[PDB]
């Protein structure tokens, strides 16, 4: 027989599927993320270990397309979570059920429409959050602030006042020299978008859709700065 | 405004005269070059200063390990305080201290977590207090997301744009240093609200937290040339897709 | 190049005289032609890097 | 490499510098191209040309020497842009490279009143056959 085509570019299949999964759950970095052939390769690559076949089964459940959330086979779910951590080869970086559910919703939209051109659109929402009750921010404001006021500081950290500084100017210049080569301009934007994603990463809970216009105001902060410059 | 600047010269006693003409397009371009290099250097310097100042504080271990731990109460507080002071000096170079009353709260539970603004204040229930989500800060430092630099840009024209192609112990990774900018920006955002409420009442502070929108009025006669970290202003995304 | 030459010849069922200098080639290891300006960026950059 | 031009100058990266494509140079050196046995175009000979009918160690051969002309003319074309930007703006070094074309204007009143290396007045092909 010819066993080649099933895994010959194991390298491609693994690296691209892992890249894609990091794109979804880890939201990692901008890319021209797509290959439907890779999407299929995901499944074929899953079909050659049990520590895959479990996740493959779960993911197949999405082909039922209903938004129901599967029962937690607690022990097996936990072993599966560990297998996910392993197969993601991350520094045990707190891979969690919530991100798993986020991936479930990701596929809950992935196959669900044959949009054979380009749904080049964020689908921020998740049906499978803890409820579709979709209460608003305002009530949670009270709910949080209550316990906030109730709590006592873990340390009573301040008395008097001080300032820190150092003046090893030569040291600072040495640092500068070390620091020079890096394209700041590019390097920072990805972190900025990480901060952006952080909002959604917070509200997995009765989420409030609106973010966009207030973000636009955050951007028009620079607008206001220019206006101040001009009076 | 193409401004083919036009010039002539004369012999004294006006025997005869000569004409020439010239174009600003080189000069303005070089001006822009100098401008951007200048400001880039300034920003880099500022960041360096910040980093070194933090470095002074005798940390036993690399930054991220701190927040990966949760047993601390000193280090995290110190960090936050330092950043706040740095910002305040960036706006008021003559000013050095806040007259005590500054106190912090670690927050650990989703059931205490709050969306968006990750650092929160009660300016006086007798005195100021603050709250911080270390769990979230770790999430914001889900460092795995970072990758080599893309080099995209838009609105190109020709080498009219490209002319720079011819215009001439913590010894530790650039990317990890770069992660710091995140907390810089975060504390900056927070400092906005802190300053606002410190100047005014609680209800308008609540309104700003409801919408970081109405700020644009009150944040006026406030930035007397004290520039802040919004240099590359093309902060924008797909819009039409909002689809209500 | 020669392969494409032959893949341009029989293409003609054409026996009348042909003024056709098919300068073009299809097989340029890409989906479609880019501009030159991008290369004016890309080579220039690395050239400035070189010493 | 770069399209079109085997040579380029960076006018003052603190100081002038130049870059050149040895590979492409060799490709020009692939002179298996060359052969003399040919025939010139003519016209209207009775008036024009029939008159012309009636008139007449290192000892290296010619073909190579002929090839010299190649780099001669190439370096000429390069020198044009080099002179131009050396005298003028990087805007008109964007231009002149986006196309050569227009630089005739700047050469106006600029040329030394002496010709160079462009005798035989035809240099062209079929053109209308651009068949867009």
């Amino acid at each position: 027989a010819q066993p080649s085509e099933e895994l010959i570019n194991m390298r491609r299949y693994r690296n691209a599927a892992r890249k894609l999964i990091h794109h979804y759950s880890l939201n990692s970095t901008s890319s021209t993320e797509y290959k439907i052939s890779d999407v299929v390769m995901t499944m074929i690559f899953l079909l050659r270990s049990e520590k895959y076949h479990s996740l493959f089964k779960l993911l197949e459940t999405t082909f039922d397309d209903y938004t129901c959330r599967p029962q937690m086979t607690q022990v097996q779910t936990d072993t599966l979570l560990d297998a996910v951590r392993s197969l993601l080869e991350m520094p045990s970086t707190t891979i969690d059920l919530t991100t798993v559910d986020i991936m479930r919703s990701s596929f809950a939209r992935c196959f669900n429409s044959p949009i054979m051109r380009y749904a080049k659109i964020v689908l921020l929402q998740n049906v499978a959050l803890q409820r579709d009750k979709r209460t608003t921010l305002e009530e949670l404001l009270i709910e949080r602030g209550e316990k906030i006021q109730m709590l006592q500081p873990q340390q009573y950290i301040n008395s008097g006042t001080e300032i820190p500084f150092c003046d090893d100017a030569e040291f600072l210049n040495r640092l500068l020299k070390h620091i020079d080569p890096y394209p700041l301009s590019r390097m920072y934007y990805n972190a900025a978008n990480t901060m952006f994603y952080t909002t959604m990463e917070n509200y997995a809970v009765s989420n409030c859709k609106f973010n966009i216009e207030d973000y636009n105001n955050i951007f028009k902060v620079m607008e206001n700065i220019r206006k101040h410059s001009n009076k | 405004k193409c401004n083919k600047v036009r010039t002539v010269t004369e012999i004294v006693n006006s025997d005869e005269k000569i004409q020439k003409t010239y174009e600003l397009a080189e000069f303005d371009l070089k001006n822009l070059s100098s401008l951007e290099s200048y400001e880039t250097l300034k920003i880099k310097l500022a960041l360096s200063k910040y980093m070194a100042m933090l470095s002074t504080l005798e940390m036993t271990q690399p930054l991220l390990e701190i927040f990966r731990n949760k047993a601390d109460t000193r280090q995290i507080a110190a960090v936050v305080f330092s950043t706040l002071a740095f910002i305040h000096n960036r706006f008021h170079p003559l000013v050095t201290n806040f007259t005590n009353k500054m106190e912090f709260v670690v927050t650990e539970t989703n059931d205490t977590s709050i969306p968006g603004e990750p650092i929160l204040f009660t300016e006086n229930e007798g005195v100021l207090l603050c709250s911080v989500d270390r769990p979230s800060i770790v999430k914001m430092l889900s460092r795995e997301f970072d990758t080599e630099a893309l080099v995209n840009f838009e609105n190109d024209n020709c080498n009219v744009r490209i002319a720079k192609t011819f215009g001439a112990d913590f010894s530790i990774t650039e990317v990890e240093a770069t992660q710091y900018l995140t907390l810089l920006l975060t504390v900056e955002h927070a400092y906005l609200h802190y300053y606002i409420f410190k100047n005014y009442g609680v209800f308008e502070y609540c309104k700003s937290l409801t919408d970081h929108s109405l700020f644009t009025n009150k944040l006026r006669s406030t930035m007397s040339t004290k520039t802040s970290n919004l240099l590359l202003s093309k902060f924008k995304f797909t819009i039409e897709d909002f689809d209500k």
